DNA sequence: ATCACAATCCCGGTGCCGAGGCCGCTCAATTGGTCGTAGACAGCTCTAGCACCGCTTAAACGCACGTACGGATTCCGTACGTGCGTTTAAGCGGTGCTAGAGCTGTCTACGACCAATTGAGCGGCCTCGGCACCGGGATTGTGAT
DNA sequence: ATCACAATCCCGGTGCCGAGGCCGCTCAATTGGTCGTAGACAGCTCTAGCACCGCTTAAACGCACGTACGGAATCCGTACGTGCGTTTAAGCGGTGCTAGAGCTGTCTACGACCAATTGAGCGGCCTCGGCACCGGGATTGTGAT
């Protein structure tokens, strides 16, 4: 058989994924989360698809940056696995957490 | 002599630490810092009220902007007692 | 009731607040309910913070609030905090805050 | 009036390797199995935040539908201002 | 005493960019009482200059992706690989930009090969 | 049907990107980003030039408001590549008369 | 006007990283921290000079600063504004 | 005779800056450095006392601030002493480079 | 180094739909003119920013010395990445329904503008109580033993 | 464990000066009237959001397996904290000089507003050239050897 070394595969996804624009979350799954958040909020809303896939746009952006600052964090501890303590100094450091 | 007239809202904030704290005094510092607040938050809540209008294509800010604004700029609580003390206060201006 | 306060039950200036909302360049128009509620705002987060600030002051044995009492009274609410996270309070300080790992090691045993 | 059926569960549908996607955009190489949950739930926040800005801009204007604009305007307060959409 | 053949304050002014709305946009806005001449004329000869230089860098991405057309990744690409558009636009998403390649060292495999 | 005028920069934009790249386009998601990015700068410069006036007890938005606006607001060489198209605009324009 | 960034000196920069909760300091922290100082001074020291070109004065005031800080999202409260 | 062990003394410190308000910077040689500063944007320039006083006010506060982050990144790492890499990677996600 | 072999890269062919051009109608920028007022400018006042010097003394400095910290090293256990076959539901293209967005026309409550009136709030002046600062001498906390 | 001893606590004393009140002058808030249009409100059209459905796939999933990772545990060298004696210059205060901020009054250039005017820029309508997608070769890197 052939077998990627641990790494190789994650290396190739980085250059793969950093190369497109393309939403990385599916539509459908995006739009009910949206709707049962906002439900939640007020019943009997309608979104315009155009307003689900700004909400779309703006939180992928949100977490594709969020994951450069928690990569920044790992490697700050000499580590290469990023871990929700990293995510959480992230967030403390930008002011999004107390 | 005579120095040029300098607003502040010195006298409010006095009339309203006595409210609260009858026994309590205030440095001149703290009142700078109390209407550096005002003047913060005046701005902010008028600024979103200002947007609001205009979004919406109105030459008018009422007290639903300001009301709006305010939802928008105060945190929970701030929030739901902020509001309240506003319609409490339009309400008993409205009949008087 | 001659002033638009008084009115209102407010101490804070209303017709001030109509004025400042006029020449500050937010709309072409103001209605009459826009001051009394901002007034009101502005009179209701006053009084929140000289509460929580009076309270420092009585902590600390004094019966003047300086800025630290306002530095203490806001870090320490939660919503206040939110509300000012991008603001300094000239001659506040800082909340006291050691993080737990640069304590010594409590002797740690007998004695 | 049909009633469309009830939400529930829904930020499972953001699904481990959809945040493998993101974190692989965003750099990462290693991927704790403690992540996918923390990202759930930082998303939700982020979610419920430009969310609640926008239904207060939709309900402000008298509309039952949530707009374009209504979330770019959420997302400018929030400090996130998003070009594409009418700015 | 014949009065009008149309001129443009754009074309006064040397600009694509329109004196016209601009100033319209400037008395609509609630930025102040007044709005004098010039004031358009300079804010619409900025919105100009900016103009021109992201569709210049924006324009160079497309020909190095062998594309005639600008889409929304070129104009990601433009703005972040320079300093001085990247400062401006700092707090700002590009709607299908998404990032630059960028790989931390650390990440990248050990020396192999010759 | 009908219609409901939607105004946009989109013409200038066009002439703009004719002018330093004269075989090239741009799509509709390309130009609603150019659009965006037009409303963005324009508010940031008037509500800057909208406080300068309020600091200075000025009732009047000038030209000097907008090119301290600029100054405060763009970095560096954007900043002193702006202010010359902003000043030449202003000059050629008052010629003109 | 001579490398007056070393007026900045180590142990000022100590009471200050003490405010901020910090036991240990590198030796090379000092140059660093006059980095970070210089370049946060410049930035709100040109807004605020913009502001004093402005109103055509050649006396930097407190509310040039607090324009100049509010600028910068470090809203200062306490100098009026 | 006797002496406190390394880092007793700095606690200390701590407890003693946090409890108190006062400015940590020697106010001349702040003073200096802004003039020294202000003079490459623009030369024969006045302050007013109060405005060296907020800059002072503000400079602290944000080096105070930053000494806080930096002290997280500090300890993120399983050191308790903070290092240069600590500052920058508190800058960097503070989005200041 | 020297292979086999995956996965990516590059190419021209295919066919589809949105970029971009035309076209004609209309709204908004322009022309020209009137009227009043903001601010440029010039003059004058006195605030407060600056220079300079002498003394007092607390802070900065630099140097000796040794602890406890950071960093290099070795190790061991299993958390993760990779790849397989199975399972799941997104995506697509389709119809079918109507809610509510968004536009128009109507028409009066409400907010701008104004003049005249007066009392709320401002600066000036004054003092005395809060609190900063001190040292007496008490109990606690740190480190030597 | 005991035992300094510096730190810390609390105390009443003491002397400074800015919080806060009184006064009296003034300008900005209020009153009562006019007048124009913003926006509520009702009616009407029809865009676009939502709902259901049946395939076809690609993505999501659970699981087997192993290796590179993270973290625990140890050791060694010196960076950095502490404390001393010595040097530096901040802070104070008091005097002496003038820049320029901040205010006034004058006058007019300039921008609001209004009417009449017309073409710049809008949406509707159409198409064909750019590019997304494809399949199929070459080329590039990885992991085995
Ligand atoms: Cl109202
Ligand atoms: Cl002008
Ligand atoms: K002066
Ligand atoms: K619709
Ligand atoms: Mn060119
Ligand atoms: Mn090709
Ligand atoms: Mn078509
Ligand atoms: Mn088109
Ligand atoms: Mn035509
Ligand atoms: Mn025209
Ligand atoms: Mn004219
Ligand atoms: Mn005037
Ligand atoms: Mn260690
Ligand atoms: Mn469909
Ligand atoms: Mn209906
Ligand atoms: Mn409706
Ligand atoms: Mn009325
Ligand atoms: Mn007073
Ligand atoms: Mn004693
Ligand atoms: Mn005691
Ligand atoms: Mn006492
Ligand atoms: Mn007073
Ligand atoms: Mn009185
Ligand atoms: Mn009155
Ligand atoms: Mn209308
Ligand atoms: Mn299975
Ligand atoms: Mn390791
Ligand atoms: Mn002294
Ligand atoms: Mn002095
Ligand atoms: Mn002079
Ligand atoms: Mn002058
Ligand atoms: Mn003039
Ligand atoms: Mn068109
Ligand atoms: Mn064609
Ligand atoms: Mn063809
Ligand atoms: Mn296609
Ligand atoms: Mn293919």
């Amino acid at each position: 058989p052939h077998r990627y070394r641990p790494g190789t595969v994650a290396l190739r996804e980085i250059r793969r994924y950093q190369k497109s624009t393309e939403l990385l979350i599916r539509k459908l799954p995006f739009q009910r989360l949206v709707r049962e958040i906002a439900q939640d909020f007020k019943t009997d809303l309608r979104f315009q698809s155009s307003a689900v896939m700004a909400l779309q746009e703006a939180c992928e952006a949100y977490l594709v940056g969020l994951f450069e600052d928690t990569n920044l964090c790992a490697i700050h501890a000499k580590r290469v696995t990023i871990m929700p303590k990293d995510i959480q100094l992230a967030r403390r450091i930008r002011g999004e957490r107390a | 002599r005579k120095r040029s007239r300098k607003e502040s809202y010195s006298i409010y904030v006095y009339k309203v630490l006595k409210q609260v704290h009858p026994d309590t005094g205030i440095s001149s510092k703290a009142m700078g810092i109390m209407n550096s607040f005002v003047n913060d938050i005046f701005e902010r809540i008028a600024g979103e009220a200002s947007r609001l209008a205009h979004y919406n294509k109105r030459s008018t800010i009422t007290s639903r902007e300001i009301q709006t604004a305010v939802r928008l700029l105060l945190p929970g609580e701030l929030a739901k007692h902020a509001v309240s003390e506003g319609t409490k206060a339009v309400t008993k201006y409205t009949s008087a | 009731a001659k002033s638009r306060s008084s009115r209102a039950g407010l101490q804070f200036p209303v017709g001030r607040v109509h004025r400042l909302l006029r020449k500050g360049h937010y709309a072409e128009r103001v209605g009459a309910g826009a001051p009394v509620y901002l007034a009101a705002v502005l009179e209701y987060l006053t009084a929140e913070i000289l509460e929580l600030a009076g309270n420092a002051a009585r902590d600390n044995k004094k019966t003047r609030i300086i800025p630290r009492h306002l530095q203490l009274a806001i870090r320490n609410d939660e919503e206040l905090n939110k509300l000012l996270g991008g603001v300094t309070i000239a001659q506040g300080g800082v909340l006291p805050n050691i993080q737990a790992v640069l304590l010594p090691k409590k002797t740690s045993a007998t004695v | 009036k049909r009633h469309r059926k009830v939400l529930r569960d829904n930020i499972q549908g953001i699904t481990k390797p959809a945040i493998r996607r993101l974190a692989r955009r965003g750099g990462v190489k290693r991927i704790s199995g403690l992540i996918y949950e923390e990202t759930r739930g930082v998303l939700k926040v982020f979610l419920e935040n430009v969310i609640r800005d926008a239904v207060t801009y939709t309900e402000h204007a008298k509309r039952k539908t949530v707009t374009a604009m209504d979330v770019v305007y959420a997302l400018k307060r929030q400090g996130r201002t998003l070009y594409g959409f009418g700015g």
